Order: structure tokens, then C-alpha cells, then sequence
RNA sequence: AGGUUAAAACUCAAAUGAAUUGACGGGGGCCCGCACAAGCGGUGGAGCAUGUGGUUUAAUUCGAUGCAACGCGAAGAACCUUACCUGGUCUUGACAUCCACGGAAGUUUUCAGAGAUGAGAAUGUGCCUUCGGGAACCGUGAGACAGGUGCUGCAUGGCUGUCGUCAGCUCGUGUUGUGAAAUGUUGGGUUAAGUCCCGCAACGAGCGCAACCCUUAUCCUUUGUUGCCAGCGGUCCGGCCGGGAACUCAAAGGAGACUGCCAGUGAUAAACUGGAGGAAGGUGGGGAUGACGUCAAGUCAUCAUGGCCCUUACGACCAGGGCUACACACGUGCUACAAUGGCGCAUACAAAGAGAAGCGACCUCGCGAGAGCAAGCGGACCUCAUAAAGUGCGUCGUAGUCCGGAUUGGAGUCUGCAACUCGACUCCAUGAAGUCGGAAUCGCUAGUAAUCGUGGAUCAGAAUGCCACGGUGAAUACGUUCCCGGGCCUU
């Protein structure tokens, strides 16, 4: 049957939220969609940067994104350059004065959004899917993650009837609500239509 | 049910005479969770046929009782062939509730002014063998003396 | 939805907020109780005048994602479909799964 | 109906028509859409064309017609029956 | 009677044997579930609300459509929404980028139309600026393009229903078999549980079970206002005031339940039965949580997307109408048929929640729906906001009634440009069917069913639906032969 969203289900236990402000109903909805429009922006424009997490906070009358990377010296060019070109528009989207942070994913085959991201890519790339899968698989386990999950749905090699296929090794306890599971899906457009990622990492319970 | 888990439940006895029997009486009467309504009709009627007979309303309410209260059922059971109705002891317990459920059952059949008036004939109806919920005791023992000859089943 | 029907939204919340006060003092004279009876009909027959577009009982609120024009919510400004969406993601600030 | 203290509602082209008919011998039907305009007694005697969704029926107004809206007297729903 | 010997034409690409995994059986064995049984209350009958089929229509927009569609997408169709119809209109365009030109953008009015729109008429002409330019925002001009709720859910992603919260589903290595496969996972017990113990060619591991999460039931510590009032002092008797930090309570941190202890049974086991203590006893109650998979199940109309299709039209704007039709059929509900009740008067006891284009008190006016004026409240403070059933007194006295309140006439209120099609509510009058419902059929095992009120989302207005909250408060379960679904072993 259908599963409840590993990171939803554990958005108090053991998982933060991504967005940490707080507003009345009056300005509630103008900020989900600042929000929604700024991490928009930032990811069509980091697109090769390999973010992972877009962390906004509202302390007062201000935004301050947090983008997690595993290129921060891409994110961040020249003596700052593309950082401050990026807080300039951030500011401009937002309509308050904006700080933007950089924080450091060290091994970036241990994040799920990357992981999903980079199997994308290559099936974009036409790479075939089970050498993605099983590459993605082996990197994470050779890393260290007490388990982890791939699962790829769609019309797989240009084939007419989609089918899905997992790769699993490891233990990833999904029931266990104390687990620490990364957990994130990513899309590839291919000439066939679209293909479906989605990428569980256990990391050892809390 | 399958697993054999059920326990019993206490009740409460009745406010003026502290009797459980009594209570089951007024629960059994009760609608709706009206238990207020049917204490107040409950002791209606048993002031009436306290007053018309000599006795107390507990001697009263337990005369009609010993006289609507069934000692043998009929029920069905399924064997290969065809199923026979076996006549069966009823416990005493389902005695006292199905003479209680006679009664209410015959009492709102009737066709008086009140509620309380047409319990109250029907318990002095009981008292003197008479009337429904007696002629149900009769019918139900009938039948059990009918199927007499399969009571091994 | 479809594109014509977002900027339709767009263009009425527009009307509405520039013949705000327009509307507003026009319907004051009419439900003044002390009011003469030819100002009230000069009014009533002025404030038919004004575009329809202008009235805020013209709105439809939409996601302001998708533009969908059923299952609203206010506290968000989206439907229940994209308010899930957020929710899981972990986008909106103090939702989590209820449960009591 | 519409409250009292706020008057009978009537469109303002509508008037604007009725006005210049009056006041001229205009037998002319006078077309419109505005089904939801009363009729007051100032056009009793001329045939209003009222819109009914596809066409425009032409009702002659009387006096036992004021106080109705215009569209009371342009059904539009067409009905025969069910296999009749 | 027939036996025995014994062809051919024509026709098919198989027919067949043994064994393997499933599924099935009106085969066997052992178990489970409101599945029966034991009970209580309903539906099918009536009126009305609502969805659907059909019919009708210019259109009655599209989708769902055994269980698992039918108060479903829709948490709310007068205009809008709207995707449909009629009519009136536009063509790089209602919504984007690029280029050229003219221009600040904006405000205030007139006419025509019915509007879209067209023709005008005035008022401003700002802001960086090396005052070469711009750079917002408008209009016009082309052309790359925009646009599509158009088709394919049988090309798809994502999301969902379902068997089913059922206890199952598998893998590595080893071993058996020519092989499909088997073992493990079977067996003896036990459990809600592939739960656990013992045995055992298996040894281990994973997804499921359980636990970790939320809430409810008890206690402790901290804090004590807007919340509280035990001991005090006053008092207009109103926690009203000075006070008090005890108590209810608010919300943070902790404790507590673990077969922990005792007895018996049991294979010196797992475990079961009972007892003590405790607020709670064996998963304490409720929720969240949905394994491998199944139905080419649902959704291209939330969104996204391969392919196909339209481009002065399947795109875009507007007014009016339709989605509310009506010989009929079905589903889901509401209100009743009355006296355990109706009506009148008086009088108690809740929980949960919402509020700024909002909730709206007091006072006055109105029979009333409401109106005028106008506090307080972004809230433990103010408002919504009187809980109702209940209880006391009186009356009605079994009648189609002082039951029932459908339908219709007249008069109004409020929202809203606008209540004709087609809103809700009020007043006066009117006073239908219906007197407990055929075959058949549904829900529920305890604070449940039944019954009684209250709030919220949607929302200008528009609930008998949906989600949520308390009050009162049952009956019954001997049992697993039978009906339905399911689990394990075997045939
Ligand atoms: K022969
Ligand atoms: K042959
Ligand atoms: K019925
Ligand atoms: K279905
Ligand atoms: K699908
Ligand atoms: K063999
Ligand atoms: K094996
Ligand atoms: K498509
Ligand atoms: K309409
Ligand atoms: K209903
Ligand atoms: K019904
Ligand atoms: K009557
Ligand atoms: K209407
Ligand atoms: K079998
Ligand atoms: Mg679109
Ligand atoms: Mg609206
Ligand atoms: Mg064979
Ligand atoms: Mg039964
Ligand atoms: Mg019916
Ligand atoms: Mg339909
Ligand atoms: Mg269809
Ligand atoms: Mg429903
Ligand atoms: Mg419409
Ligand atoms: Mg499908
Ligand atoms: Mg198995
Ligand atoms: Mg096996
Ligand atoms: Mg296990
Ligand atoms: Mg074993
Ligand atoms: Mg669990
Ligand atoms: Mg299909
Ligand atoms: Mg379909
Ligand atoms: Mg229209
Ligand atoms: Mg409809
Ligand atoms: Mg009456
Ligand atoms: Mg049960
Ligand atoms: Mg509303
Ligand atoms: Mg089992």
C-alpha cells in the first residue's frame, strides 16, 4: 500500500524543519510563498551546485537562508561574488534585507537529495538505470550508512511498460520512528517521459 | 465471542430499595439514556401495585416475576442433516432478564394512558398469571415440551 | 488552472483595490438611514456603473501555486494537496502529523 | 426579496431606454438582457424583447406586471414531457 | 448381439508421462474477525435534503461509477467560480522573453453600447541623468512564439483506494534434487503476533510484529496572570478589594506498569490461571504507524510529463442562460408518525474552538429576522455564547389530535453591483403524507450503541454534508455447528 513520508512522520522526533519562523495567519500564507519563490529561484540557479537542504529563518523584519552544499566554492565564486549576487536577489524576491549562510555536507553520497539528484543526472544522461542504482548503493554502504534504499519507477530503458525497481542493503526501519532516515525523490525527463527516484538513507537510530 | 474474554460488568443499585434486580429492571426499561424517566415510571408503577396488593413492591415485583420467569428454551442447532430446535436450561440470570424483557416488551404493547399505568397492570396481570409476557412464558415452554424428544443434542 | 484564469484573479483583486473607497462611500450613503430618497437612488444607480470586476465578492480564492480553485485553505494559501506537499517537506513551520 | 429602505432594483441603460421611449411614440420592442430589472409604472404599454439565453421574447407590459422582474415573464427552460 | 483381421481421404502442431510452485474443492485438521450466535437501534414504507442512473434540453460542463462510485473530486454553482450553451467580439493575443517606435506612470469626467469595447475630453509629466542616456509603466508595429480544464491514467512521475493493520514476505551462505524447486519459514508447545521457548541440515540477516511518537487515567517539583480562593481582614455579598501560593487549573521537567512479586500448572522452558500492592495488570483506553505485492484499480481536470492534436481557433474577452430541468429508478441522510410525548412558565450542570475588510457587548427601536448608536478584544482578560436533554409546576387525555410541519398565499430582514430562473432567515395564515414501514438489508462489545445539544474549515451570503467537542447513558456475548472474509499445516 501507500507509505507515510519518512521525513513528515519524524518532523518532531528526530528530523527539524526546514522553515523556522514564526508568523500569525495574517502574514502566515505571504511567507509560505516568499519561501516557496526563494528556494524556487535558488535551486533553478544552483542547479550545478549540489544543493542538498534551503533553510529559511525570519528573525525580524529580515530572511536568512542557510544552503546546505557539497560545492560551496562553486555556490560561492570569487571573493563572494555569486554569494552577494544571490543575496541581492534574494533580497529583491523577499522584500527584506537578506544574510545568506553556507553550510558544508561533507560526503555527499550520504545525502539523499544528492543521491537522488546525481542518479537523475545520469539517467538524463542516458546512463543505464541498474548501474545507477547499484553505483548509488555500493557508495553509501562503502561510506558508512547503516543501510539505504533506491527506488526507480517509470518507463526504465525506453521500455512501453513502466515498471519499478528497488535496491536495498543494510537495515532501513521505516516503522521505527526514533531511526534517522534521509529521505528525498528527485525527477529525470528523459525522451520517453518521466522517471521517478526515491532515496532512503539510515544513518543509526537516535 | 470467539476468544472467551468477557467479564461482568457491576450495576448500581436502584436509589429507594437498593436492589440490583431492580436496577437491571429500570435499565432494561431506559430509552435513549433516559435513566431518569425510567427510575420515575419504574416507581410509579410499583407505588400503584404496592398499594393495589398487600405486599411490598420488592414481594410484588418478585411474585411477577416467579411467574413470568422461563426455566426451559428452545434453541437452534445445526448438525448433519438438518438443524433441530433442542430444548435447553436457561441459567438463572438469563431467567431474571428475559422475564424483565417479557414484561417491558408486553407493558408497551399496551394500550392505557401512561406508561407507568400500563407497566403497573402488567405487573398485577403477572402476579395473577395472566396476560402477555405470560402467555410468551407458556408458548416458550410449549414449544420446549414439543421438542422434548431431542433434548441430547 | 489556466493562465487566463489566474490573471483573471489578478485583475480583479487589481479592480478591486482601485475602486476600494469608491465602493465603500457609495454604499454608506445607500444604507444611511437619514438619507434623502433621490441621493440614495443617484448612489444606487452609481454603483452599478462601477465595473463588476471591482466588487471583492468577485474573488475565487486559488492556490497561489497551482491555482486550484477548490480545497482552500486560508492559513496557508494553498490547497490540501500542496499544503500536504509542504507539510511532508518540512516547509511549514510548526506542522507536523496530529494525532490525540 | 430586495430590503425596502434600499428601493427596487432597475438597470441604468434600462432606464436610460425606457426614458427615451416614453417620452417618444417608439413602438419599437426594446431588446435587452437585464432579466433581473423591476418593472415600474412608467412602461406600461410597450413590448420589452427580455433575453431568455438563446433569443429575445417580447412581453407587453402591463399594469398587474409591476413590481416583477423581467425575466419572471422569459422561461428558460424548454419542457414538452417525458415521451409525450 | 457382435468378435477378429484392418485401411484411406481429410485435419492439427501438438497430444502425452512424471514431478514442481501456486490457486481452487459442495476434501481433512487447527485458529481469527460485530463473521455468526446473544442483544439494542436503524434502512427498505412517508415528506423533505443530497448524490447518481435515465429522460429532457441550446446547454443541462468534466471526472468517479461491484465490495473498493453514488452528502465521491466539490472544505460550500445567483454574477464570479465555470471548465457547458446562445449571442456579441480579438488575433504575437488575456498570461511570458526578445526587437523597433511613440510616449512618465497615473488621476477626473462625456457619449455610444449591454458589455467586451470604441470615440473622446481635462489634469499631471515625475525619478538616476557625465543632464549622451535611461528604467518603471503604458500604447502600436512585426515574428520567433505564447495559449489549450483538448486526447491517450492501456505511454508516465507524484499522490490515493484495496485485500488488510491481515502476520505475513524474502535474501545470503551452506545442504538436498538432472531440474522447476526445497530447506531455513516445517515440528511440540505458546502468543494479539514468523511472539517466544524447545527440537531440528541448517547457520545467519532484512522488510513486516513489538518498542521508540501523540493523547488519556495517578502522583511529585517548578511557575502563578488574564487563571484559583483553603486560612485571614474588610465588603455594596459580586474573589468585589487588601491579600494568600494552600486548592482547581495552565505547561515544562520528572516518577509510575515492567508478568516486577507470591501461589499453582507446565517439558527444571516459553507461557498460562489466580492473588497482593496500585490510579491503572498483563498490548491499561484511543490515535499515528499500512510489509513483499494485487486489481494495466483511480487521477493527463491539482501539478508535472512522452506522444498526438488546434493555432483569425479546441486560444482570448463579455452579457444572458445552464450546471438547480423531471413520466421514473437507486444510494446516503434529516424530520416524524407521539403521552418515556407536545405546549407554557420557572430553574440547574459541559467540553472544545474561532475572531481584525473580524468577533462584536451595553443601551434604544422592532412581535421577529434585524436596525441605530457604540465598549472591549489579535484574546486564560473581550465577543461569539442562553448548552440541550435534565428537574419542578400546570395543561393536553389517545384524537390524524394542542402529533406531524410538507406545500402554498401575503408581508418582511440581511448579504451582495444584482436573490426571476436560483439564497438564507423572520412574521401571519395555510396544515400534505405519515398511526412504526413487503421481500430484503445496515451499524454497534462500554463511556460503545442510543439520545442531547456545542464548535470549526469552506465561506460576502448560502449545511439535514464533513471534521471536531462534551452531557445522559444501556442490552447482550451460552458458544464456534452454520453465513462472510482471512491465517497455518495437509490432501
Ligand atoms: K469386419
Ligand atoms: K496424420
Ligand atoms: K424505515
Ligand atoms: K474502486
Ligand atoms: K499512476
Ligand atoms: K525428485
Ligand atoms: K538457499
Ligand atoms: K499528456
Ligand atoms: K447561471
Ligand atoms: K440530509
Ligand atoms: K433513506
Ligand atoms: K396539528
Ligand atoms: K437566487
Ligand atoms: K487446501
Ligand atoms: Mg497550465
Ligand atoms: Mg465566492
Ligand atoms: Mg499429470
Ligand atoms: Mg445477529
Ligand atoms: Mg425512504
Ligand atoms: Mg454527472
Ligand atoms: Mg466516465
Ligand atoms: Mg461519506
Ligand atoms: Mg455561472
Ligand atoms: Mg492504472
Ligand atoms: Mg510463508
Ligand atoms: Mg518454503
Ligand atoms: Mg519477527
Ligand atoms: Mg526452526
Ligand atoms: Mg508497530
Ligand atoms: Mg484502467
Ligand atoms: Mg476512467
Ligand atoms: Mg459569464
Ligand atoms: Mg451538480
Ligand atoms: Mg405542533
Ligand atoms: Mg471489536
Ligand atoms: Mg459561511
Ligand atoms: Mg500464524
Amino acid at each position: 500500500g501507500q507509505k507515510v513520508h519518512p521525513n513528515g512522520i519524524r518532523l518532531g522526533i528526530v528530523k527539524p524543519w526546514n522553515s523556522t519562523w514564526f508568523a500569525n495567519t495574517k502574514e502566515f500564507a505571504d511567507n509560505l510563498d516568499s519561501d516557496f519563490k526563494v528556494r524556487q529561484y535558488l535551486t533553478k540557479e544552483l542547479a550545478k551546485a549540489s544543493v542538498s537542504r534551503i533553510v529559511i529563518e525570519r528573525p525580524a523584519k529580515s530572511i536568512r537562508v542557510t544552503i546546505h552544499t557539497a560545492r560551496p566554492g562553486i555556490v560561492i565564486g570569487k571573493k563572494g561574488e555569486d554569494v552577494e549576487k544571490l543575496r541581492k536577489v534574494v533580497a529583491d524576491i523577499a522584500g527584506v534585507p537578506a544574510q545568506i549562510n553556507i553550510a558544508e555536507v561533507r560526503k555527499p553520497e550520504l545525502d539523499a537529495k544528492l543521491v537522488a539528484d546525481s542518479i537523475t543526472s545520469q539517467l538524463e544522461r542516458r546512463v543505464m538505470f541498474r548501474r545507477a542504482m547499484k553505483r548509488a548503493v555500493q557508495n553509501a554502504m562503502r561510506l558508512g550508512a547503516k543501510g539505504i534504499k533506491v527506488e526507480v519507477s517509470g518507463r526504465l530503458g525506453g521500455a512501453e511498460i513502466a515498471r519499478t525497481e528497488w535496491y536495498r542493503e543494510g537495515r532501513v526501519p521505516l516503522h521505527t520512528l526514533r531511526a534517522d532516515i534521509d529521505y528525498n525523490t528527485s525527477e529525470a525527463h528523459t525522451t520517453y517521459g518521466v522517471i521517478g527516484v526515491k532515496v532512503w538513507i539510515f544513518k543509526g537510530e537516535i | 465471542p470467539r476468544r472467551r474474554v468477557i467479564g461482568q460488568r457491576k450495576i448500581l443499585p436502584d436509589p429507594k430499595f437498593g436492589s440490583e434486580l431492580l436496577a437491571k429492571f429500570v435499565n432494561i426499561l431506559m430509552v435513549d439514556g433516559k435513566k431518569s424517566t425510567a427510575e420515575s415510571i419504574v416507581y410509579s408503577a410499583l407505588e400503584t401495585l404496592a398499594q393495589r396488593s398487600g405486599k411490598s413492591e420488592l414481594e410484588a415485583f418478585e411474585v411477577a416475576l416467579e411467574n413470568v420467569r422461563p426455566t426451559v428454551e428452545v434453541k437452534s442447532r445445526r448438525v448433519g442433516g438438518s438443524t433441530y430446535q433442542v430444548p435447553v436450561e436457561v441459567r438463572p440470570v438469563r431467567r431474571n432478564a428475559l422475564a424483565m424483557r417479557w414484561i417491558v416488551e408486553a407493558a408497551r404493547k399496551r394500550g392505557d394512558k401512561s406508561m407507568a399505568l400500563r407497566l403497573a397492570n402488567e405487573l398485577s396481570d403477572a402476579a395473577e398469571n395472566k396476560g402477555t409476557a405470560v402467555k410468551k412464558r407458556e408458548d416458550v415452554h410449549r414449544m420446549a415440551e414439543a421438542n422434548k424428544a431431542f433434548a441430547h443434542y | 488552472a489556466k493562465q487566463s484564469m489566474k490573471a483573471r484573479e489578478v485583475k480583479r483583486v487589481a479592480l478591486a483595490d482601485k475602486y476600494f473607497a469608491k465602493r465603500a462611500e457609495l454604499k454608506a450613503i445607500i444604507s444611511d438611514v437619514n438619507a434623502s430618497d433621490e441621493d440614495r437612488w443617484n448612489a444606487v444607480l452609481k454603483l452599478q456603473t462601477l465595473p463588476r470586476d471591482s466588487s471583492p465578492s468577485r474573488q475565487r480564492n486559488r492556490c497561489r501555486q497551482t491555482g486550484r480553485p477548490h480545497g482552500f485553505l486560508r492559513k496557508f494559501g494553498l490547497s490540501r494537496i500542496k499544503v500536504r506537499e509542504a507539510a511532508m517537506r518540512g516547509e511549514i513551520p510548526g506542522l507536523k502529523k496530529a494525532s490525540w | 426579496p430586495r430590503s425596502l429602505k434600499k428601493g427596487p432594483f432597475i438597470d441604468l441603460h434600462l432606464l436610460k431606454k425606457v426614458e427615451k421611449a416614453v417620452e417618444s411614440g417608439d413602438k419599437k420592442p426594446l431588446r435587452t438582457w437585464s432579466r433581473r430589472s423591476t418593472i415600474f409604472p412608467n412602461m406600461i404599454g410597450l413590448t420589452i424583447a427580455v433575453h431568455n439565453g438563446r433569443q429575445h421574447v417580447p412581453v407587453f407590459v402591463t399594469d398587474e406586471m409591476v413590481g416583477h422582474k423581467l425575466g419572471e415573464f422569459a422561461p428558460t427552460r424548454t419542457y414538452r414531457g417525458h415521451a409525450a
